[PDB]
């Protein structure tokens, strides 16, 4: 049973940094690209990047090649995403999702986490 | 980027109904298009992938078709539990993109 | 020695047998291996050796920090014994510069090295261990060339250069040298939008080059060059089995005379043998990176805009890193057909493996078989944890 | 150059004089010596050099942890100057693979390397620095070959392979090559139950190989191969002086056409010169390990099922470690008879000396004398405490 478990909500001060825990359980962690997605009013759904546990490969949505730095702990089977320099606009909902094609970039995102809602305020 | 045009963010229908959602892509995505259902809480589920392939444990009623730049999801017998938002997406190239989405609603008095 | 002649044709390719592999980075952690990149292999009438762009520093020394950078005055083209590692003590500088190519016409070798600053680069053409011709920049914007062996027929060695934008149209020329001298040149024609890093092979008095369209193509431009008539042509692999990288996923149908859109301003040097039904393509496994490598039989890949693989053979698992790759053949091996060969530069270090400050590689090459040999995977083999 | 010819016979062997010894592990602790194993020696019409299966790493580098493992894609057959150590800077890769053999027919050398995964291995046959033939696996189970030089007569070089069970019957073939090409092959006949790691020598237009019955024999199978007729035969050394290892203690009488029972599913590569009264056997000193080594005159050891030693000569004390060993001869040394020669791979490290994580070796070889020279012991010579 693929299960991408993800926290409910993050509260952080504007200008700070934060880490998105995405604990995966249910299949061979090392075998599937892990994607990240942002869902915000106006823009809608947006792909941030991809982390392949098999060998550490990463690619980012050029529009996020600053804001995000993907990584993952193979031991604890968690993928991560740290967002640098949070602002009001960073408030959205971030989802980590698994690839249908495993290492390939086809087959859609077959499995999704529940979503972490990030909030920037004072 | 490849722009995903989803024209109609609201679709009224009635339980029992055969509804059809359509999606558009800037360029020819060669069938590398999928469909996602996001139920009212937040759950984003995958239904069809690569135009017509149903994902594991996806109601046999859900359809997907289209070629070139135009694709479409066809819901046969609208059940209450289908009143969610459907998002098409392309994985033909990087980056991956998603359409605007389409919120299904009920036609009543 | 008489000048060589593309007299034979390619043999039936059914399998790719192992040909060379210098575990350079493996051995390099405790030996004096030079830092390199942009390797390739070429043969003279009695030897085949590796070649590459040295960085003028070994792997373990302090002067390796910054080797990602691919252009400096401390890079030379070095050659070396087939399958041994490029060690300071066994390598043999060939010329100075950061972009090259080299072929042996029969009598002697011709080596070309390009050096200089981006806007003021030059190519000094050596023929037989001596410089003989120089060509200054034409578009004053990174005059660059093949990065893999060139082919010669009866004394004429066609070679491809590019000077200009690496993300918009530019100016490429097909120079035709003989014993180091420029017999002529000509601007690029045909339908190929952008040319870069051409991999050329010869057979049947005609040279074929598969290159890199950095600007707009995910498919690849090809240049059918005629050594005698000294003309040439260009187009694209019609096949929907895209071989450049990055690259969008495989389509059902492909473009023949225009670039396949989806990804732009990027690519990798690659190659292919186009021989009718006897055609194999090489490509990276990942659509997003230079990881893994594979060979696939795609009959009539050059003419058929729907052609799909009918046979295959992995070389490097998806989890392993690849890099540049090209063709070369022993035009002097006894036989009735030229055995097609190729090499894949296994890239180690930056930007992918950033626990180290260097960027270097190792080579793995293979040639064809008429037997249906079993496949094995050929990774670089080094453990990055050891250089920390 | 004309093709060689097994024209002469073996000289009277009365003593074994020292011929080569590269203190590889000694020097290796402070030099760039490659990790090896499965060595042997061969000669061309003007040189004799060492050969071995490199592990693609030096001894002191971090990439030596795990070298016990005898099959990986980072192993190449390397050759080198007689008696010098296999250093990165002086070794010369010969082909890629983890099982080999090589002979020089007169005109050129033939080298064979087997690589691939257990179930999908291949043997690419190089002849004159160029690959020319390939042979895919037949029983899909560790296609392996000699591990020591092969012999050729008038252009034909018989060579023995085995593909199958290493602990039950399997499929061995005697391939007959000429200038790299397969002239024919044939399945194993004769009374030999299992063949592995054949040591072949030539003399009088007939090749003789002594091998390893890993399955059931403590005595050793022999293969009398005829280079011209291209046939062959097999049986066992009748002698009760058992030479395989592990091995039960020496019996009073021996088996000639069936394996001597007592120990099974194990052994070591070994050799022997069978020349009537002029016959010497080589064997390890320990009945339980590859420690020590000795040579013994056992007249009519091949025919006489009761033959016992009449002369001897130690080479390595029992306390010192031995390993594989085989034959080879300078078929080009001026003379009226071929001087028999042999080498013993002195194994250092794992599994015996486990204070280190590597496994490697050094060579000591000898040739015959007609004099009754005094004996000396020839250990590896390195101190394992120094690599800690
Ligand atoms: C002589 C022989 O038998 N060779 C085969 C080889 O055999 C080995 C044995 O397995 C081994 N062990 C034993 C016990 O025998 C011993 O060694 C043998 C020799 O090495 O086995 C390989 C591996 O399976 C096999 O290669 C495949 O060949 C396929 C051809 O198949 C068929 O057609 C023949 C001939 O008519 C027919 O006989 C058969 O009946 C058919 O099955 C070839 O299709 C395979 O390649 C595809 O799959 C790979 C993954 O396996 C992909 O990475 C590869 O790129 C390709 O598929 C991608 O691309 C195609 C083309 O558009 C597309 O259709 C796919 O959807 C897929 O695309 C996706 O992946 C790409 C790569 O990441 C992306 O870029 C793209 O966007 C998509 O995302 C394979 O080559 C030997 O022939
Ligand atoms: C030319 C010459 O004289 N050569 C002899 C050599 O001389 C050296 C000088 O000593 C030295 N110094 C000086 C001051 O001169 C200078 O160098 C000289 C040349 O190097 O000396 C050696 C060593 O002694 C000698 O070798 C022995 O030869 C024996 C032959 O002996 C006789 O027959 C001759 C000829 O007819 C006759 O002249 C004599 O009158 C007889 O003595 C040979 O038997 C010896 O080998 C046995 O013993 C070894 C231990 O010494 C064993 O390790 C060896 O394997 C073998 O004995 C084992 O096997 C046999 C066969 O079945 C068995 O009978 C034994 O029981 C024993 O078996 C056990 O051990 C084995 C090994 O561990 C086990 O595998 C087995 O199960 C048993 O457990 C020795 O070769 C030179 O000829
Ligand atoms: C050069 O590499 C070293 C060695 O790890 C590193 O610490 C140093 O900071 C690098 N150079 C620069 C300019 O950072
Ligand atoms: C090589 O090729 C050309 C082809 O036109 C031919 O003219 C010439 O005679 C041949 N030369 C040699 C040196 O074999
Ligand atoms: C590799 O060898 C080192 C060096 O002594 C040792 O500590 C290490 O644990 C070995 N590898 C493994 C997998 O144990
Ligand atoms: C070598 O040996 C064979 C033996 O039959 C003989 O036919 C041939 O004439 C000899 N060849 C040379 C090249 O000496
Ligand atoms: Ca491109
Ligand atoms: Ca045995």
């Amino acid at each position: 049973q693929v299960q991408l478990q993800q926290p409910g909500a993050e509260l952080v001060k504007p200008g700070a940094s934060v880490r998105m825990s995405c604990k995966a359980s249910g299949y061979t962690f090392t075998n599937y690209n892990m994607y990240w997605v942002k869902q915000s009013p106006g823009q809608g759904l947006e792909w941030i990047g991809i982390f392949y546990p098999g060998n550490g490969d990463t690619s980012y949505n050029q529009k996020f090649k600053d804001k995000a730095t993907l990584t993952a702990d193979k031991s604890s089977n968690t993928a991560y995403m740290q967002l640098s320099s949070l602002t009001s606009e960073d408030s959205a909902v971030y989802y980590c999702a698994r690839s249908g094609g495993s290492y390939r970039y086809d087959g859609g995102f077959d499995y999704w986490g529940q979503g972490t809602t990030l909030t920037v305020s004072s | 980027d490849i722009q995903m045009t989803q024209t109609t963010s609201s679709l009224s229908a009635s339980l029992g109904d055969r509804v059809t959602i359509s999606c558009r892509a800037s360029q020819d995505i060669s069938n590398y298009l999928n469909w996602y259902q996001q139920n009212p809480d937040g759950t984003v589920k995958l239904l069809i992938y690569y135009t017509s392939n149903l994902h594991s444990e996806v109601p046999s009623r859900f359809s997907g078709s289209g070629s070139g730049t135009d694709y479409s999801l066809t819901i046969s017998n609208l059940e209450q539990e289908d009143i969610a938002t459907y998002f098409c997406q392309q994985d033909f190239t990087l980056p991956f993109t998603f359409g605007g989405g389409t919120k299904l609603e009920i036609r009543r008095a | 020695r008489e000048f060589n002649n593309l007299t034979k044709g390619l043999c039936t390719i059914n399998s790719w047998h192992i040909y060379g592999k210098d575990n350079a980075v493996r051995i390099g952690e405790d030996s004096d291996v030079l830092v390199t990149r942009e390797p390739y292999v070429s043969c003279d009438p009695d030897e085949c050796r590796f070649y590459a762009l040295s960085q003028g520093t070994t792997i373990r020394g302090k002067h390796s920090n910054g080797t990602i950078h691919d252009r400096s005055q401390y890079r030379d083209l070095i050659s070396w014994p087939l399958s041994s590692p490029p060690t300071v003590y066994n390598s043999r500088v060939e010329c100075i510069g950061w972009s090259s190519t080299s072929c042996h016409d029969g009598r002697a070798r011709m080596s070309i090295c390009i050096s200089g600053p981006n806007n003021n680069a030059s190519a000094v053409i050596w023929y037989n261990r001596r410089p003989v011709t120089e060509i200054n920049t034409w578009a004053r914007n990174i005059l660059r060339t093949q990065e893999s062996e060139c082919v010669c027929q009866n004394g004429v060695c066609p070679v491809v250069f590019t000077d200009g934008s690496a993300t918009g149209p530019a100016e490429t020329r097909i120079y035709y040298f003989k014993e180091g001298k420029i017999l002529k040149w000509e601007p690029l024609t045909g339908t190929a939008k952008h040319i870069e890093e051409c991999s050329c092979y010869g057979e049947q008095a005609g040279v074929t080059c598969t290159c890199r369209d950095n600007w707009q193509g995910s498919n690849r431009p090809v240049i059918q060059i005629d050594p005698v008539a000294m003309t040439h042509t260009s187009q694209y692999i019609c096949s929907p089995v895209l071989t450049d990288n990055p690259r969008p996923n495989d389509p059902t149908v492909g473009k023949c005379n225009d670039p396949y859109p989806g990804n732009n301003n990027n690519g990798v040097k690659g190659f292919s043998y186009l021989d009718g039904g006897n055609t194999w393509l090489g490509r990276t496994i990942s659509i997003a990176s230079r990881s893994g490598y594979e060979m696939l039989k795609v009959p009539n890949a050059l003419t058929d805009d729907r052609s799909k693989p009918t046979q295959g053979q992995t070389i490097v698992l998806n989890t392993d890193w690849s890099g540049y790759s090209g063709s070369f053949m022993d035009y002097w091996a006894e036989g009735e057909c030229y055995r097609a060969c190729f090499y894949v530069e296994l890239i180690r270090g930056r930007p992918k493996e950033d626990k180290v400050w260097w960027t270097s590689n190792s080579i793995v090459s293979m040639c064809s078989s008429t037997e249906f040999l079993g496949q094995w995977n050929w990774p670089d083999g080094a453990k990055i944890e050891y250089f920390l």
